[PDB]
């Protein structure tokens, strides 16, 4: 059941570098929020569609550097 | 480090996705790689911000046309009802890999083609089979070639394989083994090759799970001509992806003392990509110098 804590923290790290990206809207914080989403688990299809949103909208919004 | 390529010299590289199963591929591959080294040497500022977030959209495109020709098994064809080719599973594995910093790429279509392989492509001795070879051949590179298929394809899945390892772990059970599975059979028989080519991309395949070393290295070593390339009679084409390879192998055995004439080498054949049988050359260059610009002192 380690499996279920490394699935739970692909959750946490996605979360808080989408929440990072929405903050600085660089290139690079893009880069680290979308691989971070990408790998979370479909078990978590849910919250990994609404946390892609988040992504796909600071994009909508525009990046600097 | 050296200075990086010139973005201007890039900008063609950003392309409409079009055609089918392998064109689809064809037109992704400058796109995706351009956006990637041009993330890494971080020159979008110095030449348009805005231009990536187009470039994003073609990536987009590009990946969602390529949806249509996953057929029921998880494999790619040029058509829906063509029998799946192994290249160009793998290929789309390894595009779709680096790409999963830049747009959402489904866990699943990339793992069910690396299940696929796995499952149905890989021989008991670890080779790789390709049973229905794509129409596109000048779309593979090097691989064109006859002499050493079963080493060269099979160091072309593993690489694909490895670079998909982070995104498959959790849900592809087998893939630990079978990655260990073509390594014995890279290991077992690359004194033996013949060619430059083989030598490099069977070189990165094995440097990527430290079984490098030993005559296996000294041999990838001594095969490069003047310690900067690694090139056999042919088209220069194969020996610009060859050198790419043996650079990304370089670059993971860290031996930085034996990197800069080889980048050199390459920054000297000033060669930017794009046009007809310049998709494994183009994708290469880039993935190796982004890789250079990224790990190098």
């Amino acid at each position: 059941t380690d499996a279920t804590i490394k699935k739970e923290q692909k959750l946490i790290q996605a979360q808080n570098l989408v929440r990072e990206f929405e903050k600085t809207h660089t290139v690079s914080a893009h880069a680290k929020a979308q691989k971070a989403v990408n790998l979370v688990s479909f078990e978590y299809k849910v919250k990994k569609m609404v946390l892609q949103e988040r992504i796909d909208n600071v994009l909508k919004q525009g990046l600097v550097r | 480090g050296s200075r990086s390529t010139d973005a201007e010299r890039l900008k063609h590289l950003i392309v409409t996705p079009s055609g089918a199963g392998e064109q689809n591929m064809i037109g992704m591959t400058p796109t995706v790689i351009a956006v990637h080294y041009l993330d890494e040497t971080e020159q979008w500022e110095k030449f348009g911000l805005e231009k990536r977030q187009g470039a994003l959209e073609l990536i987009k495109k590009g990946y969602t046309q390529q949806l249509a020709f996953r057929q029921p098994s998880s494999a790619f064809a040029a058509f829906v009802k063509r029998a799946p080719s192994t290249w160009l599973t793998a290929y789309v594995v390894k595009v779709f890999s680096l790409a999963v910093n830049l747009i959402a790429i489904d866990s699943q279509v990339l793992c069910g083609a690396v299940k696929w392989l796995i499952l149905e492509k890989q021989k008991p001795d670890g080779v790789f089979q390709e049973d229905a070879p794509v129409i596109h051949q000048e779309m593979i590179g090097g691989l064109r070639n006859n002499n050493e298929k079963d080493m060269a394809l099979t160091a072309f899945v593993l690489i694909s394989l490895q670079e998909a390892k982070d995104i498959c772990e959790e849900q592809v059970n087998s893939l630990p083994g079978s990655i260990t599975k073509a390594g014995d059979f890279l290991e077992a028989n690359y004194m033996n090759l013949q060619r430059s080519y083989t030598v490099a991309i069977a070189g990165y395949a094995l440097a990527q799970m430290g079984r490098l070393k030993g005559p296996l290295l000294n041999k990838f070593l001594t095969t490069a001509k003047d310690k900067n390339r690694w090139e056999d009679p042919g088209k220069q084409l194969y020996n610009v992806e060859a050198t790419s390879y043996a650079l990304l192998a370089l670059l993971q055995l860290k031996d930085f003392d034996f990197v800069p004439p080889v980048v050199r080498w390459l920054n000297e054949q000033r060669y930017y990509g794009g046009g007809y049988g310049s998709t494994q050359a183009t994708f290469m260059v880039f993935q190796a110098l982004a890789q250079y610009q990224k790990d190098a002192p």
